[PDB]
């Protein structure tokens, strides 16, 4: 009687949704056709006899990815008319997907959301995935969040946004729409998790020893993180954690809800079994700055609160004996007004392996969600990139001619300045 | 209330006596409570030497050595083993005579008075601060944050409660108003 | 006659009860199907204390299970001895509290509590002669620490003359699993002192320390901590269910262990406890039991009892033994430790003997002592509370549901006043 | 009544006790499970001397085992009769002393000794009428020679009127197993003379000499030396546990063998001792026992007793025999050896008869003589000490833990003064 | 509850660590996979179910040896992320591994050391292995020792360094870094053992009768010596010795802690059983100058203290009877201020044989650790070699250009002169 609905918008969102939906189907024993040859209820729904239907909706204005989905092996799984598709792409223009073509599509998505919600009885909250540096992704994510915040109100929404890397970039105009989308979801999303690609590339290179990774390898790690986060809702555990038990433990103030994640262990089968993978060493590896899932240095800032999930055969006393060691270290310092900052969850189900993938099978794993003061650097560098081109008003004509006003750029800049001032104000000791 | 000069001194001396009586390491098994009560009202040689040591008298000169004190103790003690309060006073006077024996010009009374000034018996706080144990814990098989935490509770003080006090009267008035409004709602819905 | 009903709330309380009732059923020879299969006549004479009688000859506990989420009670039903509980007594909500005290005490806990109070009233009005209630809950969670404490006040308002027990687990700063523990601990301690007739604090850190040092087992789990807590819980009411030399109900302990009405926070311990490999070496004698009973490491709390002086103490011996030895040993443990016993109340140790030992053991002892050393726990809890509150961290979650900072200030002031006036008697002299 | 408790420290003392308690249990017919299976009525009349009574009818020794490392007590528990010892009496540290006297007496031994003193006080306060304590320890080790001697002073300070026994193994220069033996031997002898009421020196070299020459067994081991020491230990208190013609407790020996309070260092010996092949040849008669008793090679010390004159002597005969023969033989052994007996104290031999012989033997004798020949051991110990100290070799280990050279100088001076004043009476004439 | 951590740095260190870790796994019955098909706790740790993880860490900047380790049969044994590896080798340059590339790696090693130490509860001390005549080995060993001496303080560290042979050498620049590393570990290591290769080559040639030995044969003998040294911590023995019981017995003064070792017997199965291998003959062979494990002549100097370990079925009396014979001989003379200089340890477990190795199975063995005045010759010859090239400042530019100052060479020379003067000052009689 506990449910959650995941929203996938944009090319990156759909490509990570595919990645998480192989993993969930594999973890619950459901074949790609949707047929089994009481834990499924969190992500799926029973049709009365036979197949299961995911509680997910796919959105995009550009039809190529959806058409690829509707012809692959998973054509029989998803309901045919929840893969909403458009005709014309926003083409990396934020104003397009927020004012011009997204408005005519958003009504169908909201109707689908209502039709899925009326089925659930114990709706925990929503999940949303969107790559920020694109037109349709950021614009439609903003519009959907704004509609949901007023249609439903206090229901919790979680956002797994992928911000651009510090120096590596695929587009040339992504700072503009990244800043605008951050403006939009700052006052509209309860949790936002950092996911830039460069850090995960470094993780793959160093640990998985892959020298030529593709997007699928990144999306599989993200899917594993999602599964670790939501395992506690569908498996028995000695110390459970619910989604609603987050803003009471990781969010000191309503404005501050951007945090960065990490995962451990990450190791290949060729050298995994030569070492014992004790809980102490994995919880040490999870706190290593080089294993952050976002390219930010935690040594440059304080910690505010750490929520970290275990799964497997871990015993609570071993967890406490390792939290003490971390509190001992002099290179990791917490904020003054937080004496204890750890929330611990323990689950029994070990992580599942996907055949043909990178990760091996292990009995212990740890996933941490940590809120730290050091996150302000990404905001500062994105702001610096934005200012350089906004000084000469470059690329603005592509946005003014799509219905957006001239002054809309300035207030996003003011909100980022306010956020940066707030992060500095919080981190000073009393 | 008040005490006599020898007794105030006597009161402070009795407090020292009662403290050192309780420090005795009693050897033996399965005592009677009468024996325990007796031993709490007498000082043994070890506790008397401990007293002289803590007051910085023991081994200070040739007349107050461990052997000389043992001979004096056996000579003046009850049953040659124990001092009651009266024999403890007599022993302190004898120790004072021995301790100042080289000062020929002092009377025995002045030697005792000089010892009572030396131990600071007239100042109960300084006298009591010189009391030291032997040993106990409270039976508990024993072995970064150890340093103590003086939780100074915030005074919900005359200035601070005042608003809070005013607030309690306001909250009682609001509860009385809510009860009257519930009674008036029950009366107006009646 | 003089029976009590069981009420538990939250996940921690439900897990404690799931082992407490197993221990009671094993003690009385009740099979998991509710059918008596015991050996001794005494096993049935006073079964009305905890069990009711239904048609068909089976027995049903008079327990009431409440939580704001259905998962824990849906899980405890599938465990051993889970069928004994009457399905009608299960009451739950569909939302949960998310470790937020305000939600579990003002908004959500207020509307639901009417249904559970209905069944509580049904259970109490019916029983032959009420003795009282016993409550198991955790102070580290939102729904538990809110709904349980509000239910305490509601029960006290209707039954002012009955006795009330609470077994409360307080969050230790060593093993911290939730970041918002100080807030709902401090808020709960404020209400708990005003209504509970007896309170018994239990700490997970002390349980881990005991399991690692005395039993010396490699991998402690929640099942072992629950088993120790259950044995301690059963030891208190043993003489009320079995004959003995000096019967002593709960009210007699209440008279003899509480000098002043606001000093009713005890810490407990159970003896004997020996490792598997050393269970053959040791010989069970009264001196061996009493030396382990007063051992500092044997207390179920991290509070160090030689850092203060006992106001009073109690012991509940089990098995057939001579009273003269018990009295002389109690006198000896009080003559050799006169420095740790307050001097203006002579003969401050209470003893009781029950002729029925636990199943599998020939002698056992339950220790309940009221000591001044408990101040250290409230000191550290208030220290963390005031470290976190001065910056108003995580305050908006509580203030968004009708609560204000004034109730935080009053709670802090009352808790500090309790801390001060509890140690006031430590320095008191005659 | 008039019972004593057992306290042992260090590895050597623990190994001595592991055989002493086996010998006592075999003498009293106690099985390794604590159950009496004896044959004679007298085996139970005075069992309260060494054994306590617990529920279930089993017996437990009142022994206290202490060491600074856990290995030796973890090993003695697995040996025969290892289950008799109460697990509560085992006290140990986690560091050890490393044969350094300073560490075992100032830094580490000072903090730990409170716990062992607690159980020592528990044992002594309880017992019917205390007779005293007996101590087994080695002077060749750090933790033993430090903690045991400091415990001697602590016990003496609390029980000044009780009697105190010490069985001390001093390091001989022939069989040396530790290079720092002279330092902790000299430091320990300084403290031992001030507090011990009786001291009995035992040397491994003399035990090897006895085993090789009298028993003529090919391969001596520590088990044989321990067995001889255990038989000698048991022989002293035999008449206190059994009836006899002339009972003589430890205090009576203390009165009759110590002329001056500082001369209480005895050397002992046990008779009869015969080889396996010659046990049928010999006939056990009082002359045969007394001729072997005064034999120089039979002494448990390498000190040669015909290099000095006996101040006094004692003999504890066992078995049923005529007193007239014992007295006439004692007179004859004193008339034929008038040159080796001091002349200003006439009739300086004490005799006692106990009617209960050792199990398996019809007659036995324990000899305790105070002789002036013991000066040679202190002479050689001080010679090695002053040979090593003049260069300040190995001094930094001791001086790094708060000790200074002044305490070495005082110890050397006091030991030399003891040596001088012990021989002062050898040349004294009437 | 007693533990020890071994550190392996450099190619020689890793290659001797492999040698000792086959032997330990074989001696405790653990298969190469780490699975058994309570003595293991000294070197290993239990993971809860199944495999054991060594308490060892492997360090090197050059990846070839670690990669060889991670692909051999022992790939499953070691934890994958405690085999710290670099990218660029120091190339025999000491300044590189102390100032340039070692600093960036040392932090990870220290983090691993902390993570291993928090698991141990009774940490006895550290072991370290490093070949001195190399850049990374000497430099990283120096840096690690310097960091550990301040992070932990009084914990004991033991160094099994391999100094270059008198005339046989593999490099041309090894005197420079040997002298610098001796400077570094002179004031930072508690024990240093001499291990030059030429002496062990001669031992193999003379006894094992191998005319073409490789490094593995040398490393197996070193591993056997290590096992003999640490046997007393994990096996029952009549006369135990701990690591902390060394500086009190072998180290007369804080500066003097370099000693040389020997082992006996060393014999092949083809002619081992033809002779009885009595304890006397093996203890005679151990003191033969030709069987020293370092190429130094003990006949050229005095002895200071001898600590020598036995294992097998040896009886203490036979040990004493052989120590007497050695004291008798006129060719072995001890220093004047040391009357007794022997510390003896006896253990019961016979040495274990490695299949396919050189040594045969025997029931008795002896390992001696002896501190002698003759060790000054190696210092003198290394100093003479250093001076020849330092006169013309040859090869100095390879060190000045790696951040080291010009004057750093002179002070190492002054410290060696001070050490040589100290060794002469100690050896003169009073
Ligand atoms: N992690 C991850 N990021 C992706 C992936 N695909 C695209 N991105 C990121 O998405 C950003 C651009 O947005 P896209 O998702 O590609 O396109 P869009 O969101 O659909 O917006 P449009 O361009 O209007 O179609 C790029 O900067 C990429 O970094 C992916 O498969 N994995
Ligand atoms: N006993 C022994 N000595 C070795 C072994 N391997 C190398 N050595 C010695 O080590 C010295 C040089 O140091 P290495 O260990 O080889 O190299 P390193 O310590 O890693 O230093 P780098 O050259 O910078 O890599 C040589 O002079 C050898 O005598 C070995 O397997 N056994
Ligand atoms: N003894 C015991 N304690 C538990 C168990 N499960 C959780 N806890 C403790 O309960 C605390 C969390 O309480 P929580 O589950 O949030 O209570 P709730 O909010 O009422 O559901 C943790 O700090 C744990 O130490 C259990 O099975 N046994
Ligand atoms: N009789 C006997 N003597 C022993 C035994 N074990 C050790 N010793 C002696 O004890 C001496 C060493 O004492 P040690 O073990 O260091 O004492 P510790 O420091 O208190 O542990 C050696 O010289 C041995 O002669 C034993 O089993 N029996
Ligand atoms: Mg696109
Ligand atoms: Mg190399």
């Amino acid at each position: 009687m506990r449910e959650v609905i995941s929203i996938h918008v944009g090319q990156g969102g759909i490509q990570v949704g595919n990645a998480c939906w192989e993993l969930f189907c594999l973890e619950h024993g459901i074949q790609p056709d949707g047929q089994m040859p009481d834990a499924f209820n969190t992500f799926f729904s029973e049709t009365g006899a036979g197949k299961h239907v995911p509680r997910a909706v796919f959105l995009d204005l550009e039809p190529t990815v959806i058409d690829e989905v509707r012809t692959g092996t998973y054509r029989q799984l998803f309901h045919p008319e929840q893969l909403i598709s458009g005709k014309e792409d926003a083409a990396n223009n934020f104003a397009r997907g927020h004012y011009t073509i997204g408005k005519e599509i958003v009504d169908l998505c909201l109707d689908r959301i209502r039709k899925l919600a009326d089925n659930c009885t114990g709706l925990q909250g929503f999940l949303v995935f969107n790559s920020v540096g694109g037109g349709t992704g950021s614009g439609l994510g903003s519009l959907l969040l704004e509609r949901l915040s007023v249609d439903y109100g206090k229901k919790s929404k979680l956002g797994f946004t992928i911000y651009p890397s510090p120096q590596v970039s695929t587009a040339v105009v992504e700072p503009y729409n990244s800043i605008l989308s951050t403006h939009s979801l700052l006052e509209h999303t309860d949790v936002a998790v950092m996911l830039d690609n460069e850090a995960i590339y470094d993780i793959c290179r160093r640990n998985l020893d892959i020298e030529r990774p593709t997007y699928t390898n990144l999306n599989r790690l993200i899917a594993q993180v999602i599964s670790s986060l939501t395992a506690s809702l569908r498996f028995d555990g000695a110390l459970n954690v619910d989604i609603t038990e987050f803003q009471t433990n990781l969010v000191p103030y309503p404005r501050i809800h951007f945090m960065l994640s990490s995962y451990a262990p990450i190791i290949s089968a060729e050298k995994a079994y030569h070492e014992q993978l004790s809980v102490a060493e994995i919880t040490n590896s999870a706190f290593e700055p080089a294993n952050m899932m976002a390219k930010c240095d935690p040594r440059h800032g304080k910690y505010m609160a750490c929520s970290m999930m275990y799964r497997g055969d871990v015993v609570p006393k071993d967890v406490n004996a390792s939290i003490a060691t971390i509190k001992t270290k002099r290179t990791i310092q917490f904020v003054d007004w937080c004496p204890t900052g750890f929330k611990v969850g323990i689950n029994y189900q070990p992580p599942t392996v996907v055949p043909g993938g990178d990760l091996a099978k292990v009995m212990r794993a740890v996933c941490m969600i940590s809120n730290s003061t050091a996150i302000a650097e990404v905001f500062s560098r994105l702001d610096h990139k934005f200012d350089l081109m906004y000084a000469k008003r470059a690329f603005v004509h592509w946005y003014v001619g799509e219905g957006m006003e001239e002054g809309e750029f300035s207030e996003a800049r003011e909100d980022l300045a306010a956020l940066e001032k707030d992060y500095e104000e919080v981190g000073i000791e009393t | 209330k008040n005490l006599t000069k020898e007794q105030i001194r006597m009161k402070n001396l009795k407090e020292a006596f009662n403290f050192y009586c309780k420090q005795q390491n009693v050897t033996g098994v399965a005592f009677t409570f009468d024996r325990i009560v007796h031993e709490q009202n007498v000082i043994n040689l070890a506790c008397f030497m401990l007293f002289l040591k803590q007051f910085n008298i023991l081994n200070k000169n040739k007349y107050v050595t461990k052997r000389e004190i043992q001979i004096m103790f056996k000579k003046y003690a009850l049953n040659y083993k124990e001092l009651d309060l009266d024999h403890f006073k007599i022993m302190i006077e004898k120790v004072a005579i021995a301790f100042y024996k080289e000062e020929e010009n002092l009377s025995n009374i002045d030697r005792v008075e000089k010892l009572y000034q030396y131990i600071e018996i007239d100042n109960i706080h300084k006298f009591r601060s010189k009391f030291g144990l032997l040993n106990q814990p409270f039976n508990i098989q024993v072995k970064p944050f150890d340093q103590g935490r003086d939780i100074v509770l915030k005074k919900v003080d005359p200035v601070v409660r005042q608003k809070v006090k005013q607030f309690q009267e306001f909250k009682k008035s609001q509860q009385a108003l809510q009860i009257m409004q519930l009674d008036q709602k029950n009366i107006n819905q009646s | 006659m003089r029976e009590i009903v069981h009420i538990q709330g939250g996940q921690c309380g439900n897990q404690i009860g799931a082992k407490f009732w197993e221990v009671i059923s094993d003690e009385h020879g009740i099979d998991p199907t509710g059918t008596y299969h015991g050996d001794s006549d005494l096993q049935l004479e006073r079964i009305n204390v905890y069990y009711n009688e239904a048609t068909g000859g089976r027995y049903v506990p008079r327990a009431i299970l409440m939580d704001l989420e259905p998962g824990t009670m849906d899980s405890v039903r599938a465990g051993p001895f889970g069928q004994l509980f009457r399905p009608d007594n299960f009451v739950f909500g569909q939302t949960g509290a998310g470790n937020n005290w305000a939600k579990g005490h003002y908004t959500e806990g207020a509307e639901l509590i009417d249904s559970v109070l209905d069944v509580v009233r049904k259970e109490a009005e019916g029983c032959d002669c009420l003795q009282g209630f016993q409550i198991t809950h955790s102070l580290g969670g939102g729904t538990g620490s809110g709904m349980g404490t509000l239910l305490i006040s509601k029960v006290r308002e209707e039954y002012p003359d009955r006795i009330m027990e609470t077994f409360s687990v307080v969050p230790s700063p060593k093993v911290s699993d939730t970041v918002v523990e100080p807030y709902n601990a401090t808020l709960s301690v404020h209400q708990l002192v005003e209504n509970a007739d007896e309170c018994m604090v239990i700490d997970n850190e002390a349980l881990y320390d005991i399991c690692f040092r005395t039993l010396k087992l490699t991998t402690p789990t929640y099942g072992d901590l629950n088993h120790l807590v259950s044995a301690a819980m059963s030891g208190v009411t043993c003489c009320l269910r079995f004959p003995g030399q000096l019967n002593s109900d709960l009210r007699k302990l209440a008279v003899n262990l509480i000098p002043f009405p606001r000093l009713h926070f005890f810490m407990i311990g159970f003896a004997p406890l020996t490792s598997r490999g050393s269970q053959q070496y040791r010989a069970l004698t009264v001196p061996e039991l009493t030396q382990q009973m007063f051992d500092a490491k044997n207390m179920m709390c991290a509070a160090d009892p030689r850092h203060g002086r006992y106001l009073t103490a109690s012991a509940l011996f089990r098995g057939r033994m001579s009273t003269k030895e018990v009295d002389e040993q109690m006198l000896n443990v009080q003559n050799k430790n006169s420095s740790y016993f307050v001097e203006w109340i002579p003969n401050n140790i209470k003893s009781s003997i029950c002729d029925i030992p636990p199943k599998g053991l020939k002698m056992a002892v339950t220790f309940v002592g009221n000591s001044t050393a408990i101040q250290e726990m409230f000191k550290r809890v208030a220290e963390q509370f005031t470290a976190m509150f001065r910056r108003k961290a995580f305050l908006h979650w509580y203030t968004g549901e009708g609560m204000d900072e004034m109730e935080f200030t009053e709670a802090e002031s009352n808790m500090n006043d309790l801390v001060s006036e509890y140690q006031q008697y430590q320095d008191a002299t005659a």
